[PDB]
C-alpha cells in the first residue's frame, strides 16, 4: 500500500514533510534564517582581532592587511580604476607631481 | 516524465554489491540486532562491548585531533612570542631548544590557576628579560 | 480547559447595568460609554466576550516579541544630542554651468 | 562573512548508518508524554494533538548525541551558543503559537483573562492578563536560558575539576613514597569519588534537561487543547 | 557481580521447587566450557580470543603506546 | 500513475480539441447549473437558502452542517435530468483540475510551460475532453483509479484509528458495524449490518467537524485537487457540493428506479461516480448492480422518506471500501525455506551467546536445578 | 508473508499514528476464542427455539 | 540502556572478549600516561624558559 | 513596461549616496509613500466591500443583528439599516475558493496596477528633477547603468565647509 | 578565560568574505535576469512578489529622517563606544 516514507523518494518526502506536515515551522526557519543573515552576518576587523582568531591575532604579519591588499589590487586591476584621479587623492596631477618631486 | 517520485524505480540491479554489502550488514547486526541492546531513544545502546568500544575509540581521535590540531596553534605562538616575535627566529633554534619550549608550554598548561605564579609573574630583582626585551 | 458555550440572547444582561470609572453611564450618559474603557471591558465580560480585552494584548506581545522588538532595537532612532547637526540645505544642486542630459523621447 | 566548519557527529552519524541500516524496536523514549496527551477514556482532540511527536523525537535524538557524548574529553557541542539555543525554542515556540493563532478562534484566549466576575476588571483581571501575556514569552526565554546554562556550567565545572585534579595527580605522586603518603593517598580517594559524583551527576541531567525542554513545549501545546467527550 | 556500572545479567528461575528436585543433573552432557558452572564466576573457564594474550599484556601494552606518545618528541624531536 | 511520453503524446494532439470540447461543456454545465441553483434558491429550506452557521463546540470554527446545509430536491426531475445531472459533476471535476492549472499559469506566467510538460504527461490531473478514443478514455480512467487506490487506504486508516484510539463503540451491534465497514473489497459488506456505524460516527464525528488532514485525504481519494489546499472550508464546499448532486441523482433514479433501465456503460459510470465500481474490475452487470442496490440499501429508507442521507464520513469511507485491496502477497511458499542470517555465520558464537545458549537450550532445566541448588548452599553457609 | 499487518502498521504511522497501542479494540477483541462444544449445542438450541418462535 | 552484554568477573577475564582487549588496552593508556607525565614534567634536567616573562597568555587575554 | 527593475539599482544608488539627497527627492519619497499608504486603505476598503457583499444572510444577521454592545440608540439604527440594506437585493453569496477569488482578485488588481502606475509617476518625477539624483536616473535611463561615484565627478553642489576635496 | 576557551568549535575550515553591496548588487542582477522576459506580466504574483517588498524597503529607508546617527554598518572598528566613526 501507498505510504510516502517508504515509496516516495527523498526530496519528494522532505518536500511534503515541510509543506503538509510542519509547514508552520519551516517558514518560521526560513524567517528566522532570513533575519540572521540580514542582521548577524557582518564582523568587524577588531572584532577579528579581539575575537576571530583562535590563539590570537598574529600582529608580526597582520594577515588582514594582506587580504585586504589582495583585494584591493585585484578590484583595481580588474575594474581598470585609476587611483592617481584627483577625487582619490583630493588634487590635481600636477600637484601630486610637484609634491613627489618635494618630497 | 524526467524523474521517477517513486522509490520502486530501482537504477541498479537486486545483485549489486551484494557481497560486501552482506558482510556490511553482518558487522552490523551481530552485535547491535540482540534482545539486550536496548536503545534509549536510538542514542544509547545497552550492549555494555559497545561502551567499551567506542568511547576508547571517540577519545582517541578527538585528543589526537586536539593534540595535533587545536593546541599546536598556541604552542606556535607562545614560541614565536617568547623567541623573537617571527617565525624565522623561533627556526633560527635548534630542535632541543623547541623541545624545551613545548615542555615549558605543557608545564604552564598543567599548572593553570593551581600552579606557582612565578611562572608567568616576573619576581622584583629577576635578572631574566622583561617583556620589552624585544621592543 | 473546559468548553465554551456562548450566551443566549437571553442571558445578556441590560447594557444599563454595567458600570464605569464611577458609575452607570444611563440616559443622559449613553455617548459617554464610547469613551470609558473600563465601562467596555465590564460590558464585554457580561457579555462574554472577554475575548476582545485578550486577543489585543496577547497579538501585540507577539507583535513586539517578533517583529517590532528588533525593528526598534537595529532601526529606532535614538535620543537626539544637544548639538544638534542640522542640515544647510545646500548639498545635492547641481553646479552652474553643468549640462545635463536630455530626459527620454 | 561565510564561515564553514562541521558539526562533531561523523563518527556518530557513520554509526547509526551502520547500525540503523535495520529495523529495530523502540520501547525507551526520554519524553514519553508527548505519546499519551489523552489519560481518560472518550475524550478526543479536533486538534492535530500529536503534531509534536515527530520533532520530540527527533530534537531528542540529536541533543542526546550531543550532549551525552559531551562528557567524553575534548568531545565538542558545536551548537552551544546562547543566541543559536534562541533560535531553536523560537522556531519550535512560535511555530506551535502562530498554529494556533492561525486557528483564527479568538475565544481560545478567553482563560487569559485570569479570574472571575467578581474582581475588579480594569485593575485586577487585566493586570494579571497582561502579566500572563508576559509570562508566556518568558516561558519561551526560560527554556532556551536554562538549556544553554546547565551545560555551560556542568562543562565549566568538568574542566575545572580535571585541571585540579591532572594537577595534583602529576606534581604529588611522589608522596606516595614519601612519609606523607597518607595526606596524598586520602586526597586521591577524595579526587576519584568526585570524579564519580560528577560524571554520574551530569549524566542524569543531561537527560533531565531534555525531559523539560520537551515538557515545555508541550504544556505550551496543552495549554491550548481542548477536548470533546463522544456520545 | 559488577565491573564499575556493568552489572552481570541473571536468569531468573522458572521451575518451581518441587519440580526442581526432581530434576537430574549430569555434566557428562554439559559443554567443557560450562563445568562446573558457578554464576558468580560463569567465564573463569572461557577460551581466550587470542592464545598466550594475557589481559596484563595488553594493560602493559596500552601504557607503552601512552610512554611511547609521551616520549618519542624526547629522542627524535622535530623543528618547527 | 506515473507519466510517459506516449501519454505526453496523446494529450499534446488533443489539446485544443480538448479545450474546445471543455469550453463547449463549459456552455451545457452552466445552463444546468444556472437551473439548479434557481430552482434551490426559490424553494430551498430557509436554512440553505440562508447558509445557515454551524460551528464546532471547541474551536467555534463555520463548517458546512449535513442536515441544514445540504438539500435533496426530490422534484428536480421536472427540470434536470439525471445525465444532465451526472454531466454536471463530471464538468465539475474538470472544471476544478482545469481551474487550478490556470491559476498556475496565471500567477507563473509563463514559467508554468515546464510543469505544463509534466502535467499533460500524466493522465492523472487532465480532463476527461482531452481523450478522442476509448483507448484513451480507458486509460485516462485507469489512471484515476490508480489515484485512487493510492488514496483511499490513508483516509480509511486515518479514520479507524483515530476513532479506535480514541473512543470504543457502545454495544454490539455498533461493534459488529464498526469491524465490518472496514474489510477488503475482495468480501461483500452487508449494509444493514453496516450501517449503525454512521449513528455512532455522528456521535464521535459528524461533517461538520471533519478535520483537515482527513478532508484532504478524502479529497485525494475523490480526484479532487488538493494543492493549494488553504482553509479546510474550501474543499470542504467542493465535496459537499458533490455530494448533494450526487444524492440528488441517487433520489432521482431509487424514485424512477432508472438504474433498472440503465445501460451497461451508463450503469457502469453511475457506479464509478460513487466510489463504487472500479474499471480494472471488469466488473458485469450482475456485480454493478448487487452493488448499486448495496449503496441505496445503505442510504436507507429514511433517505428517500426525508432526503436525510447517512453521516457523510460513513458514507464516504464504505464507498471507498470498494478501493481497499488486499495487500499483495507474490512469491512461492517455497521462499520461506530459505534463511536471512546466513551471511552471519562466519561470526560463530562469542562467550556470551554460548552462555546464553548454554543456559536456556535444551539443557535449561539441568543447570537451572544446579545453579539454585549452589546459590542455596551458599546461602545456608552464609548464615 | 504477513500483508495485512504490514499495511495497517505502515498506514497508521503514517497518518500521525504513532502510538502502538490499542486498549480499546483489545478490550473488544480480547475475550474472544472459539466455543466448546457444549456452547455451539447451546447455541445451536437457542437459535433453533427462535426459528421455531 | 545498560541491559546486557559480556562482562568480566575479574581483570584475568578480560582477554575472554576481543572489545573487552579493546577496552583494557585503552585503560592501559589512560593510566599509564600519567607516570610518564610525572617523569617527563619533573624530570632534573627540565628547565623553564628563561624569556618565559616576556610574554605570556595572562597578559594577553587581559 | 517593468519600471521596478529599473528603478532598484537607482534606490540602491540613492541610499548609498543618501548624502546628495534634496528636499525634493525627500518630498517625492514622502509622497510615494502617502501614495502607498493610500493605495492599502482603497484596497483594504475595496475587500472589506466585497467581503461583505457576498456574506451569507444568516451571517449577516447574526453580525448585525441583537444584542447591542453600547446600546446607544444609533448603534442599533446603523445596524438595522444595514442589515435591511443588504438582505432587500438578492446577493450572490458564494463559498470557499469562490469567495476568496472573488475578494482578493479584485483587490490584488487594484493594488498593483495603483502601485505600478505610482512608480512610473515617481520615475517621471525623478527624471524632471534638476538635482543629481535626477541626473543620474537620466543617465541610467540612457545608457543602462549607473554611474557610482557621479555627484564627485559632476562636482555636485557641498556644504561651504566641505568644498575642499573639489579644489583642483 | 582558558576555560572559557575550550567551549568553541572545533572544525573549522574556511572563512570567505564579501560586502553586502556586492551581492546585493549580483542578487538584483540576478532578480532583473528572471523577471525582465516578456512571458511575465507585470501585474503577475511573482514579479509583485519579487519586486514590492524590496521597493517598500528603500522607499522607507529614504523617507528615513532621523535626529540620530547612525555609524556605518561596515566600519574598520565597531569595538570602541567612544568613536561611532
Ligand atoms: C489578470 C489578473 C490576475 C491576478 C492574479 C491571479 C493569480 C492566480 C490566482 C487564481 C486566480 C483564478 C484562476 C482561474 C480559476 C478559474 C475560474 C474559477 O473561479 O473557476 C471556478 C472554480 C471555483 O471552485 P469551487 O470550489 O467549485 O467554488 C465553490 C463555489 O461555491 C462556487 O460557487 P457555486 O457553487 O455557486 O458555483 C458557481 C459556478 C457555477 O458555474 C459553473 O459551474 C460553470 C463553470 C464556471 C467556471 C469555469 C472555470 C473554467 C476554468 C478553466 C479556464 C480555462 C483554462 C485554460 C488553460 C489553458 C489555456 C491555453 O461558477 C463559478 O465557479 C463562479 C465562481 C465565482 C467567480 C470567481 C472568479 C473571481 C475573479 C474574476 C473576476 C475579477 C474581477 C477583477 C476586477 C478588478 C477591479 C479593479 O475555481 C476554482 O477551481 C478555484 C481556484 C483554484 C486555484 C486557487 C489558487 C489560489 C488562489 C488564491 C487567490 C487569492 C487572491 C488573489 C491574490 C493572490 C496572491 C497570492
Ligand atoms: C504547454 C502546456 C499547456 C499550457 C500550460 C498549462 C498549465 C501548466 C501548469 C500547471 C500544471 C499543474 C500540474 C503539475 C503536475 C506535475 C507536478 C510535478 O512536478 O510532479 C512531479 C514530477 C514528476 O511527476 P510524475 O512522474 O508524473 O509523478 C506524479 C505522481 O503522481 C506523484 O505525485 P505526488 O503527489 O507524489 O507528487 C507531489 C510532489 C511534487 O513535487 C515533486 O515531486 C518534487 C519535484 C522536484 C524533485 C527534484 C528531484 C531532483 C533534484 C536534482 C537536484 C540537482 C542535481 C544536480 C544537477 C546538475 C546540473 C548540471 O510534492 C508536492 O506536491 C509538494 C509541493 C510543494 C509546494 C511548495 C510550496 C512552497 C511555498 C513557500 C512558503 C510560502 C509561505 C507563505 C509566505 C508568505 C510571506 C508573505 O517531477 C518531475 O518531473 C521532476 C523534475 C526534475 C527536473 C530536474 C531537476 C530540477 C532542475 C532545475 C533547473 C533550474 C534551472 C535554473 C537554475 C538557475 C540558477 C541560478
Ligand atoms: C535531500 C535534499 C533534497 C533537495 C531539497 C531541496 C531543498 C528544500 C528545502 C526546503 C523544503 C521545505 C520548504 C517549505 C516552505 C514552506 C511551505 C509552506 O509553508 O507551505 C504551506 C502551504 C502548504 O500547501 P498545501 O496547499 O497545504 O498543500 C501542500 C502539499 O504539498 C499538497 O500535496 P497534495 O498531495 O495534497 O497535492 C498533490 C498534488 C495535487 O494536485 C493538484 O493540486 C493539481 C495541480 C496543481 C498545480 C499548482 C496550482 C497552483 C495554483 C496557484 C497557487 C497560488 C499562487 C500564488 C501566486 C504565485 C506566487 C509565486 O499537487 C501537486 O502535485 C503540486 C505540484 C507543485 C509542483 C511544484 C513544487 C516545487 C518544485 C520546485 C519548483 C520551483 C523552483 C523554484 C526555485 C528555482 C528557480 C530557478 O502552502 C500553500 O498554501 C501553497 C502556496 C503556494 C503558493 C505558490 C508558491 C509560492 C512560493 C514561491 C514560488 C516561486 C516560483 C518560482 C518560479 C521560477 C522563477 C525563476
Ligand atoms: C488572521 C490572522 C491570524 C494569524 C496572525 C498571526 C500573527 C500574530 C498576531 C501579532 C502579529 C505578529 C507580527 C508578525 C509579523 C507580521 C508583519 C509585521 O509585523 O509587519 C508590520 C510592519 C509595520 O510597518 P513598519 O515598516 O514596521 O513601520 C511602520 C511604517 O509606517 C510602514 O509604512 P507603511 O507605508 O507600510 O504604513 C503601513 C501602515 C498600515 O497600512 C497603511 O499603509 C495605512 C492603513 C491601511 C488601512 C486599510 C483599510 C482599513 C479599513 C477600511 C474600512 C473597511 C470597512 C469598509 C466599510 C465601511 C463603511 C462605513 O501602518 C502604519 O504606519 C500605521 C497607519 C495608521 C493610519 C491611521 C492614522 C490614525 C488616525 C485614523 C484612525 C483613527 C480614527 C479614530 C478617530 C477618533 C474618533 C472619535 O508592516 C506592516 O504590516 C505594514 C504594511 C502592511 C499594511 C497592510 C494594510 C492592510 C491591513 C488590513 C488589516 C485587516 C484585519 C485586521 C482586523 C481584524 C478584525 C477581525
Ligand atoms: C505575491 C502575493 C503576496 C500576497 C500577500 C497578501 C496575503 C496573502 C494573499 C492571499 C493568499 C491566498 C490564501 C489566503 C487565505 C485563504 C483563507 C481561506 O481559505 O479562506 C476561505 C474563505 C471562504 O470561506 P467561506 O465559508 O466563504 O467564509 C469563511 C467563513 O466565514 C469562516 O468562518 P469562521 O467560523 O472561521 O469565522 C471566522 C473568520 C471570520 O472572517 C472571515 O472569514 C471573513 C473574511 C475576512 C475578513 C477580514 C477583515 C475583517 C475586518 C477588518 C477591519 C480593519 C479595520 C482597520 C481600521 C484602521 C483605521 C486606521 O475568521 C476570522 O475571524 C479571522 C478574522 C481576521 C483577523 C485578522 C487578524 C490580523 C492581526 C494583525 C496583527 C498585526 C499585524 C502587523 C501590524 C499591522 C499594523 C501596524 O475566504 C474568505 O472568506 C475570504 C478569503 C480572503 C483571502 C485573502 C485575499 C487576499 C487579497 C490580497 C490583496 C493584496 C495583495 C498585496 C500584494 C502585495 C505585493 C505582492
Ligand atoms: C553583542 C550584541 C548582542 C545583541 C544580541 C541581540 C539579540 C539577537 C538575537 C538573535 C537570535 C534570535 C532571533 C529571533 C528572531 C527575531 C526576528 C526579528 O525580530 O526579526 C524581524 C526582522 C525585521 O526585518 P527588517 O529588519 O528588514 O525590517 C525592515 C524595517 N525597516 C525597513 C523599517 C527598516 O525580520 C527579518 O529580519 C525578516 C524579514 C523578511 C521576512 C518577512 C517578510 C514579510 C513581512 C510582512 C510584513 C511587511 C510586508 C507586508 C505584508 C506582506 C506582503 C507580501
Ligand atoms: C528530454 C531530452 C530531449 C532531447 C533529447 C536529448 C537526448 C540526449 C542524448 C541522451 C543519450 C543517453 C540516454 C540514456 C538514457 C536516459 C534515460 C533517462 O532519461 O532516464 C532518467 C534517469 C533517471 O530515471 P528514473 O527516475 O530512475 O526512472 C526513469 C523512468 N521514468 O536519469 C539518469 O539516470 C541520468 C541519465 C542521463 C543521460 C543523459 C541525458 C542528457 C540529456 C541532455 C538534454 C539536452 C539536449 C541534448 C542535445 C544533444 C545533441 C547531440
Ligand atoms: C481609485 C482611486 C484613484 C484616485 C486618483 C486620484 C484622486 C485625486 C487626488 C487625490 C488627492 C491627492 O492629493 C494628495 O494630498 C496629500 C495631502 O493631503 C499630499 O501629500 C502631501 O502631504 C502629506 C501630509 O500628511 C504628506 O504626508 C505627503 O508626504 C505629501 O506628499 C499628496 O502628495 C497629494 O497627492
Amino acid at each position: 500500500v501507498y505510504t510516502r516514507w517508504k515509496c516516495d523518494r527523498l526530496p519528494v518526502f522532505q518536500l511534503k514533510l515541510f509543506t503538509q506536515e510542519y509547514p508552520m515551522h519551516a517558514a518560521v526557519g526560513i524567517f528566522t534564517i532570513i533575519f540572521l543573515w540580514k542582521h548577524m552576518s557582518h564582523c568587524s576587523e577588531e572584532t577579528e582581532r579581539k575575537y576571530g582568531w583562535w590563539a590570537g591575532y598574529p600582529y608580526w604579519r597582520d594577515p588582514i592587511a594582506r587580504r585586504n591588499e589582495t583585494k584591493y589590487k585585484q578590484m583595481i586591476i580588474n575594474n581598470d580604476v585609476d587611483i592617481t584621479h584627483p577625487k582619490w587623492t583630493g588634487c590635481s596631477v600636477e600637484q601630486l607631481e610637484e609634491l613627489s618631486r618635494v618630497v | 516524465v524526467l524523474f521517477s517520485t517513486y522509490r520502486s524505480s530501482r537504477l541498479v540491479s537486486k545483485e549489486f554489491l551484494h557481497g560486501p554489502v552482506m558482510r556490511f550488514r553482518a558487522l552490523g547486526e551481530y552485535y547491535f540486532q540482540r534482545a539486550w541492546n536496548g536503545t534509549l531513544n536510538w542514542a544509547l545502546p545497552g550492549e555494555y562491548r559497545l561502551y567499551a568500544v567506542m568511547i576508547p575509540f571517540i577519545y582517541f581521535y578527538h585528543r589526537w585531533h586536539n593534540d595535533h590540531t587545536l593546541d599546536r596553534d598556541h604552542v606556535e605562538k607562545a614560541m614565536i612570542m617568547r623567541w623573537g616575535g617571527t617565525l624565522e627566529d623561533v627556526r633560527k633554534l635548534s630542535a632541543k631548544d623547541q623541545l624545551r619550549v613545548r615542555c615549558f608550554t605543557d608545564i604552564e598548561k598543567l599548572y593553570s590557576a593551581y600552579g606557582p605564579k612565578d611562572t608567568y609573574l616576573q619576581p622584583p630583582g629577576d635578572t631574566l628579560p622583561g617583556k620589552d626585551f624585544y621592543r | 480547559g473546559e468548553l465554551f458555550v456562548r450566551p443566549k440572547l437571553e442571558e445578556i444582561p441590560p447594557a444599563d447595568q454595567c458600570r464605569g470609572f464611577f458609575g452607570p453611564l444611563n440616559d443622559s450618559l449613553k455617548f459617554l460609554r464610547l469613551l470609558d474603557i473600563k465601562w467596555m471591558m465590564n460590558r464585554a465580560v457580561a457579555m462574554r466576550r472577554e475575548y476582545l480585552i485578550a486577543t489585543p494584548t496577547l497579538f501585540t506581545f507577539i507583535w513586539m516579541f517578533t517583529w517590532k522588538g528588533a525593528v526598534i532595537y537595529f532601526w529606532g532612532d535614538r535620543a537626539p544630542p544637544r548639538r544638534m547637526d542640522w542640515n544647510t540645505e545646500e548639498t545635492g544642486r547641481l553646479p552652474l554651468g553643468f549640462k545635463p542630459t536630455p530626459a527620454p523621447l | 562573512m561565510f564561515l564553514f566548519f562541521f558539526c562533531d557527529l561523523f563518527w556518530l552519524r557513520l554509526l547509526l548508518c551502520m547500525y540503523y541500516c535495520v529495523w529495530s524496536r523502540l520501547c525507551f523514549i526520554v519524553y514519553f508524554n508527548c505519546l499519551m496527551l489523552i489519560f481518560d477514556f472518550l475524550l478526543f482532540c479536533l486538534f492535530d494533538l500529536y503534531l509534536f511527536v515527530g520533532l520530540c523525537l527527533f530534537l531528542l535524538l540529536w541533543f542526546m548525541l550531543f550532549n551525552l557524548y559531551s562528557l567524553i574529553l575534548y568531545y565538542c557541542i558545536t551548537y552551544l551558543n546562547l543566541y543559536l539555543l534562541f533560535c531553536i525554542v523560537f522556531l519550535l515556540y512560535i511555530a506551535f503559537l502562530f498554529l494556533f493563532c492561525f486557528l483564527c478562534d479568538f475565544f481560545l484566549f478567553n482563560n487569559l483573562l485570569v479570574g472571575d466576575s467578581f474582581m475588579d476588571v480594569f485593575f485586577i483581571r487585566f493586570l494579571l492578563c497582561f502579566l500572563e501575556c508576559f509570562s508566556l514569552l518568558c516561558r519561551c526565554l526560560s527554556t532556551f536560558l536554562r538549556l544553554f546554562c546547565n551545560l555551560l556550567s556542568s562543562h565549566f565545572l568538568l574542566l575545572m575539576f580535571f585541571d585540579f585534579f591532572y594537577f595534583i595527580f602529576v606534581f604529588f605522586f611522589y608522596g606516595v613514597f614519601c612519609y606523607w603518603f597518607i595526606l596524598f593517598i586520602f586526597v586521591f580517594c577524595f579526587c576519584l569519588l568526585f570524579y564519580v559524583f560528577l560524571y554520574l551527576l551530569d549524566l542524569f541531567a543531561a537527560i533531565l534537561q531534555l525531559f523539560i525542554f520537551c515538557n515545555m513545549i508541550l504544556q505550551l501545546i496543552m495549554d491550548f487543547l481542548l477536548f470533546l467527550l463522544f456520545v | 557481580y559488577n565491573m564499575l556500572v556493568f552489572r552481570d545479567p541473571k536468569r531468573r528461575p522458572q521451575l518451581s521447587e518441587e519440580e526442581r528436585a526432581k530434576v537430574v543433573v549430569n555434566q557428562a552432557e554439559w559443554p567443557e566450557e560450562f563445568k562446573d558452572f558457578d554464576p558468580d564466576d560463569p567465564y573463569k573457564n572461557s577460551p581466550e580470543i587470542i592464545k598466550g594474550m594475557s589481559s596484563w599484556n595488553l594493560f602493559l601494552w596500552g601504557v607503552e603506546c601512552a610512554f611511547i606518545y609521551q616520549f618519542y618528541e624526547l629522542v627524535f624531536p622535530k623543528s618547527i | 500513475m506515473q507519466g510517459s511520453w506516449s501519454v505526453l503524446k496523446k494529450n499534446c494532439s488533443n489539446f485544443f480539441p480538448g479545450l474546445l470540447a471543455f469550453a463547449q461543456q463549459t456552455q451545457e454545465a452552466y445552463g444546468i447549473w444556472l437551473r439548479i441553483y434557481n430552482r434551490q434558491q426559490k424553494y430551498g429550506p430557509t436554512d440553505f437558502v440562508e447558509q445557515s452557521e454551524t460551528f464546532s463546540p471547541d474551536y467555534h470554527k463555520r463548517f458546512h452542517s449535513q442536515d441544514k446545509n445540504m438539500w435533496v430536491d426530490k422534484e428536480l426531475c421536472t427540470e434536470v435530468s439525471q445525465k444532465e445531472v451526472a454531466r454536471l459533476m463530471t464538468y465539475k471535476l474538470d472544471m476544478w483540475r482545469m481551474a487550478h492549472c490556470a491559476g498556475a499559469l496565471l500567477a507563473t506566467g509563463g514559467y508554468a510551460i515546464p510543469f505544463g510538460l509534466f502535467w499533460l504527461a500524466n493522465d492523472t490531473w487532465v480532463p476527461s475532453s482531452f481523450n478522442l478514443t476509448g483507448e484513451e478514455l480507458r486509460a485516462w480512467r485507469e489512471a484515476q483509479d490508480l489515484y485512487r487506490y493510492r488514496s483511499a487506504p490513508s483516509y480509511l486508516t486515518d479514520t479507524k484509528w483515530h476513532f479506535d484510539f480514541h473512543a470504543y463503540p457502545w454495544n454490539e451491534t455498533q461493534e459488529r458495524a464498526w469491524d465490518d465497514l472496514f474489510e477488503k473489497n475482495d468480501v461483500r459488506r452487508d449494509p444493514k449490518v453496516v450501517r449503525p456505524a454512521a449513528e455512532m460516527y455522528d456521535g464521535f464525528i459528524k461533517f461538520e467537524l471533519i478535520r483537515r488532514k482527513s478532508l484532504r485525504h478524502l479529497c485525494r481519494s475523490m480526484n479532487i485537487p488538493t494543492f493549494p489546499m488553504l482553509a479546510r472550508l474550501c474543499n470542504g464546499t467542493r465535496v459537499r457540493d458533490y455530494w448533494n448532486l450526487a444524492w440528488c441523482e441517487d433520489y432521482m433514479v431509487i424514485t424512477q428506479r432508472l438504474h433498472e433501465s440503465m445501460t451497461d456503460e451508463e450503469l457502469y459510470d453511475y457506479a464509478w461516480r460513487r466510489y463504487l465500481a472500479p474499471y480494472d474490475k471488469n466488473l458485469n452487470r450482475e456485480q454493478l448492480m448487487e452493488r448499486v442496490e448495496d449503496y441505496f440499501e445503505f442510504l436507507g429508507p429514511d433517505f428517500v422518506a426525508h432526503g436525510k442521507a447517512p453521516n457523510l464520513v460513513i458514507l464516504t469511507n464504505y464507498v471507498l471500501g470498494y478501493y481497499n485491496d488486499p495487500a499483495y502477497l507474490e512469491g512461492d511458499i517455497s521462499e520461506l525455506d530459505k534463511n536471512d542470517y546466513d551471511h552471519l555465520a562466519s561470526w560463530g558464537k562469542d562467550a556470551f551467546l554460548r552462555r546464553l545458549e548454554f543456559e536456556n537450550g535444551p539443557l535449561r532445566d539441568q543447570v537451572e536445578a544446579h545453579t539454585q541448588r549452589l546459590l542455596a548452599e551458599r546461602a545456608a553457609i552464609a548464615k | 508473508w504477513c500483508p495485512e499487518v504490514r499495511d495497517r502498521a505502515e498506514l497508521e504511522v503514517d497518518i500521525t499514528g504513532w502510538q502502538w497501542w490499542s486498549p480499546l479494540e483489545e478490550r473488544r477483541l480480547l475475550p474472544v476464542r472459539l466455543r466448546s462444544v457444549n456452547e455451539v449445542r447451546e447455541i445451536m438450541s437457542k437459535t433453533q427455539a427462535k426459528k421455531s418462535a | 540502556m545498560l541491559l546486557g552484554g559480556f562482562v568480566p568477573r575479574r581483570f584475568s577475564q578480560f582477554n575472554r572478549d576481543p572489545c573487552w582487549m579493546f577496552f583494557i588496552f585503552s585503560v592501559g593508556f589512560w593510566l599509564g600516561e600519567y607516570p610518564a607525565m610525572m617523569i617527563k614534567y619533573n624530570a632534573r634536567d627540565l628547565v623553564y624558559d628563561p624569556h618565559r616573562y616576556v610574554w605570556s597568555h595572562h597578559d594577553d587575554h587581559h | 513596461t517593468k519600471y521596478e527593475l529599473k528603478m532598484q539599482y537607482f534606490d540602491e544608488w540613492m541610499i548609498r549616496w543618501r548624502k546628495f539627497q534634496t528636499e525634493s527627492d525627500w518630498e517625492i519619497e514622502k509622497g510615494r509613500q502617502w501614495w502607498r499608504r493610500f493605495n492599502m486603505a482603497v484596497s483594504g476598503a475595496l475587500f472589506c466591500g466585497l467581503v461583505l457583499y457576498t456574506s451569507g444572510t444568516a451571517t449577516l444577521k447574526r453580525q448585525y443583528g441583537l444584542p447591542h454592545f453600547f446600546d446607544i440608540g444609533v448603534d442599533g439604527q446603523a445596524k438595522e439599516t444595514m442589515l435591511k440594506t443588504l438582505t432587500s437585493r438578492w446577493r450572490y453569496t458564494p463559498q470557499g475558493y469562490g469567495r476568496v477569488l472573488i475578494t482578493g482578485v479584485p483587490t490584488y488588481i487594484l493594488f498593483v496596477t495603483l502601485e505600478h502606475y505610482r512608480e512610473r509617476r515617481r520615475m517621471q518625477q525623478y527624471l524632471q528633477q534638476n538635482t543629481v539624483f535626477g541626473e543620474q536616473m537620466r543617465r541610467l535611463l540612457s545608457t543602462g547603468k549607473i554611474e557610482e561615484y557621479l555627484p564627485v565627478n559632476i562636482k555636485a553642489t557641498l556644504p561651504a565647509s566641505q568644498q575642499a576635496i573639489y579644489n583642483y | 578565560s582558558n576555560p572559557a576557551d575550550h567551549f568553541r568549535p572545533n572544525l573549522k575550515a574556511l572563512t570567505l568574505y564579501a560586502e553586502r553591496q556586492h551581492y546585493v548588487d549580483r542578487w538584483l542582477h540576478v532578480k532583473e535576469r528572471w523577471l525582465a522576459p516578456w512571458y511575465l506580466p507585470w501585474w503577475s504574483p511573482l514579479f509583485q512578489l519579487g519586486t514590492w517588498y524590496s521597493q517598500r524597503s528603500r522607499n522607507l529607508f529614504l523617507v528615513e529622517n532621523h535626529l540620530s546617527y547612525r555609524p556605518y554598518k561596515f566600519r574598520r572598528n565597531d569595538e570602541d563606544r567612544n568613536n561611532p566613526y
